[PDB]
DNA sequence: TATAATGGGAGCTGTCACGGATGCAGG
DNA sequence: CCTGCATCCGTGAATCGAG
């Protein structure tokens, strides 16, 4: 019924973590990634491939899929093939691939413990252009990033050094899915720097902050026109399907016109021009009209030098030249008396 | 219609509130086995798929009433204030008190009146060593100094000059030692009071008995083998590396932690007692104790009678999960099912998929011919939908989408106004939306997280 | 990249009358 | 177990103007 409620219900089920339980869990962790090391140099294979096998095989034949990272293409047949590689390993050496399977339940297991911080925190960064949901899921990557980047030796509480990468986590999706029109984190930090500045202006002058004075408070290299083009970028789209009016029948994108697709005018216009000159080019002979329709690409859609011209009609360049020269001519004492094509002008 | 789902059930499959049911592979609940198209819950999926467990805290400074391993009933008490609710082998968690038996086998002496003592060859905990009728005062047969080590009940004492001992004498029980430690005596002295009948200890046993004759009393080189304890306390960030009643050498670790101090280092031979943990966990499973290497790896699954340890002499008994246990050297099968049940469209999809038409058209023909008129009714209807795809040509797994067509741009524009400002369809913001939670759903499945 | 932090938050309540599917107790 | 009635949810509710 509501997503928000069944989520949190699935996540009541798993109860919280003691120190000891917690500490376990990272600890068959950590033992659990130098094992899947120690399976690398000892088996020759890739350290990815054989952390995926071992993933594979925890999880069970519920996922089976391709993994980026990894080269070979994983299917059921190749993480059997190596599964068995590994399973023909002695008794100290396959000792390690208990531990890596050890490892990756104790992975599963603390991620599934730890949802209920993500939950807490994600519930601060509702109404920033994400869902709650979203701001969840989100905070569940870095959730994962925080457990395995996480170091036990420490005695931190995994609270402590989770909290870190779940809000980064956070704040990155925010400022990246966010805006209609994508903008680089980098510049949506300057943009929010830039709101913060011109609310503490604001705050302090009892009115909104001139173009000038936030290029002040924002130090150098920040002048009155920089500060215009930043606010022009950070302007987001409006939507089309914007009521107009206390009725519905009526919506914002009905009043906009199409600008792109020719309008009658403008292609009978076209065809008038097109006409017209070929009416112009016959007042020329064929091989001197030739020349020009070859210039200026009416034919082929191509303009060419006075040397690919000269090797068609076989003459030399300046005749081709003088030919054009001729032509264009006839074309200006053509124009001068029939008043034609001047209208054509624009 | 088609899957014979109503409007509730088809809501908590898709919308992933209830599994439902693939292929059983032989599962069974409460003593039905599960049916294909039945809707169980998380808790019936979890009780199923991965088996039954549940974890009881011990209050503090209590101990354990069951050991590890221990098998238990339903209803058994497993803590004075906790109660099992289940079947299933017991097992410890986070043990704050490590005591270990020190073995020490060594030799002592003791002179007695031969009239008083029972001859025999060797001599067990409790059991009579001799009767004395008139209270007799042990005496030092050597010049030193004492050291007085003593038991639960009996006593050792090591004379010696400089700091080599002189001589050993044991004291058993109903003789109360006359010195204290570091006395000086001198030969003769009486060392100890030995009134009455006089036993062996309940804690150390005579191996072996060397009697010598002289005069009105007996003097006897006893060979001595008994264990003293010695409590280890282990904090929460260290963790115990031996199981249950282990043998250690010298050097062995008993317990690890953090920093290299602190570890708990095995100082001679011994076994090794877990005591007061931080909680009970009760599983439902088989124990299959291992001294050979293991074949089977922790995280499969298996059927009964699958190869598991020791070239193939163990095997299980029942259906399950495969836990190789390092600490207690022993390789669990957690009883559950490898059960395929699904939840959302992807399952829809598969049943959808393999709906054969022409079987389910005859079903509902030999259906429409019962008297009854909802019967009629509900299997014309269906039947409607059956002919409806095959007259058609078309597939009803195609009801739902693997891949989600994209509208061209132009009919759902972003343009930009009079003004230089932008307006865009709404469905640019919902394809946004997909294309988010499906990207973010192919990168947590490449990376892998857990099912929740 | 590290004190520790671990189950959300605002609901819109003065239309109406239809077809059809679900579910209930009753003969 | 099968009919009948109560009840649920989803669907409609004039045209053109301007705004
Ligand atoms: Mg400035
Ligand atoms: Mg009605």
């Amino acid at each position: 019924s509501d997503p928000v409620r069944q989520y949190l219900h699935e996540i009541g089920q798993v109860p919280l973590l003691t120190l000891e339980e917690e500490v376990e869990l990272a600890r068959k962790v950590e033992e659990g990634m130098e094992a899947i090391k120690k399976l690398s140099e000892i088996t020759g294979l890739d350290p990815d491939l054989i952390r995926e096998v071992v993933r594979a095989k925890i999880l069970g034949s519920a996922r089976v899929r391709h993994i980026p990272g990894l080269k070979e293409t994983l299917d059921p047949k190749t993480v059997e093939e190596i599964d068995q590689k590994l399973k023909s390993l002695p008794k100290e050496h396959k000792r390690y691939l208990h531990i890596a399977r050890e490892g990756e339940a104790a992975r599963q297991h603390l991620i599934e413990a730890n949802l209920r911080l993500v939950v807490s925190i994600a519930k601060k960064y509702t109404g920033r252009g994400l869902s709650f949901l979203d701001l969840i899921q989100e905070g569940n990557q870095g959730l994962i990033r925080a457990v395995e980047k996480f170091e036990y030796k420490r005695r931190f509480k995994f609270s402590t050094y989770a909290t870190w990468w779940i809000r980064q986590a956070i704040n990155r999706a925010i400022a990246d899915q966010a805006r209609t029109i994508r903008i680089p984190v980098h510049m949506v930090e300057t943009i929010n720097k830039l709101s913060r500045t011109a609310r503490q202006l604001q705050q302090e002058l009892g009115r909104e902050p001139t173009y000038e004075e936030i290029a002040e408070a924002m130090g150098p290299g920040w002048d009155a026109k920089r500060v215009e083009e930043t606010l022009k970028i950070a302007q987001e789209p409006v939507s089309l399907e914007t009521p107009i009016g206390d009725e519905k029948d009526s919506f914002y994108g009905d009043f906009i016109p199409d600008e792109h697709l020719p309008s009658p005018v403008d292609a009978a216009t076209q065809s008038l021009l097109s006409e017209e000159l070929e009416k112009a080019l016959s007042k020329l002979s064929e091989r001197e009209a030739m020349v020009l329709k070859l210039r200026k690409g009416l034919i082929d859609g191509r303009e060419h030098t006075l040397e690919e011209v000269g090797a068609f009609f076989g003459v030399t360049r300046e005749r081709i030249r003088q030919i054009e020269n001729k032509a264009l001519r006839k074309l200006k004492y053509h124009e001068s008396r029939t008043r034609k094509l001047r209208d054509f002008l624009d | 219609t088609l899957l014979d789902l109503s409007a509730t059930e088809l809501e908590q499959v898709l919308y992933f509130s209830k599994y439902i049911v693939l292929d059983p592979k032989g599962a069974i609940l409460n003593g039905v086995p599960v049916e294909k198209r039945q809707l169980l819950t998380d808790e019936e999926y979890r009780e199923l798929r991965y088996g039954k467990q549940e974890t009881y805290p011990l209050p503090p400074g209590v101990d354990a009433l069951v050991k590890d391993g221990e098998e238990v009933v339903k209803g058994q008490e497993l803590a004075p204030g906790v109660v099992s609710r289940l079947d299933g082998v017991a097992l410890y968690r986070f043990p704050r008190r490590v005591r270990v038996e020190y073995v020490k086998k060594e030799r002592a002496g003791l002179r007695l009146p031969l009239a008083a003592w029972v001859e025999k060859e060797a001599y067990k905990p409790g059991e009579i060593l001799a009767e004395l009728p008139e209270p007799y005062l042990f005496r030092a047969e050597e010049e030193g100094v004492v050291e007085l080590k003593e038991l639960e009940e009996g006593a050792f004492l090591v004379l010696r000059r400089e700091d080599e001992p002189v001589a050993t004498y044991f004291l058993p029980v109903g003789m109360t030692p006359l010195v204290v430690h570091g006395e000086i005596v001198e030969k003769g002295q009486p060392l100890a009071e030995a009134k009455g009948l006089l036993r062996m200890p309940r804690q150390v046993r005579a191996a072996q008995v060397e009697a010598e004759e002289e005069g009105e009393t007996v003097y006897l080189t006893l060979f001595l083998e008994w264990t003293e304890p010695k409590d280890y306390r282990v904090q929460p960030h260290m963790n115990v590396v031996v199981p249950e009643g282990a043998r250690v050498e010298a050097g062995d670790k008993i317990v690890a932690a953090i920093d290299p101090e602190e570890e708990v280092i095995a100082e001679a031979e011994g076994v090794v007692h877990l005591h007061e943990p931080a909680s009970i966990l009760v599983v439902k499973a088989r124990v299959y104790p291992f001294e050979d290497d293991v074949e089977v790896s922790t995280g499969d699954r298996v059927a009964p009678g699958d190869v598991l340890a020791d070239g193939g002499k163990v095997k299980s008994d029942v259906y399950g999960r495969v836990e190789v246990d390092l600490v207690r050297n022993v390789v669990r099968v957690v009883e559950s099912y490898d059960i395929d049940a699904r939840m959302g469209a992807e399952a829809i999809q598969q049943l959808l998929k393999e709906l054969d038409l022409e079987a389910l058209e005859k079903e509902l023909l030999e259906e429409m011919k019962h008297p009854s008129r909802a019967r009629r009714a509900k299997a014309r209807k269906r039947l409607e939908v059956v002919r409806a795809f095959l007259d058609s040509g078309n597939r009803p797994e195609w009801m739902i989408l693997e891949a989600v067509p994209v509208l061209p741009p132009d009919l759902r524009p972003m343009v930009q106004v009079d003004g230089g400002r932008f307006a865009t369809s709404d469905l640019n913001d919902l394809y946004r939306r997909l294309i988010n939670r499906n990207n973010r759903l192919k990168k947590l499945l490449a990376q892998g997280a857990p099912e929740i």
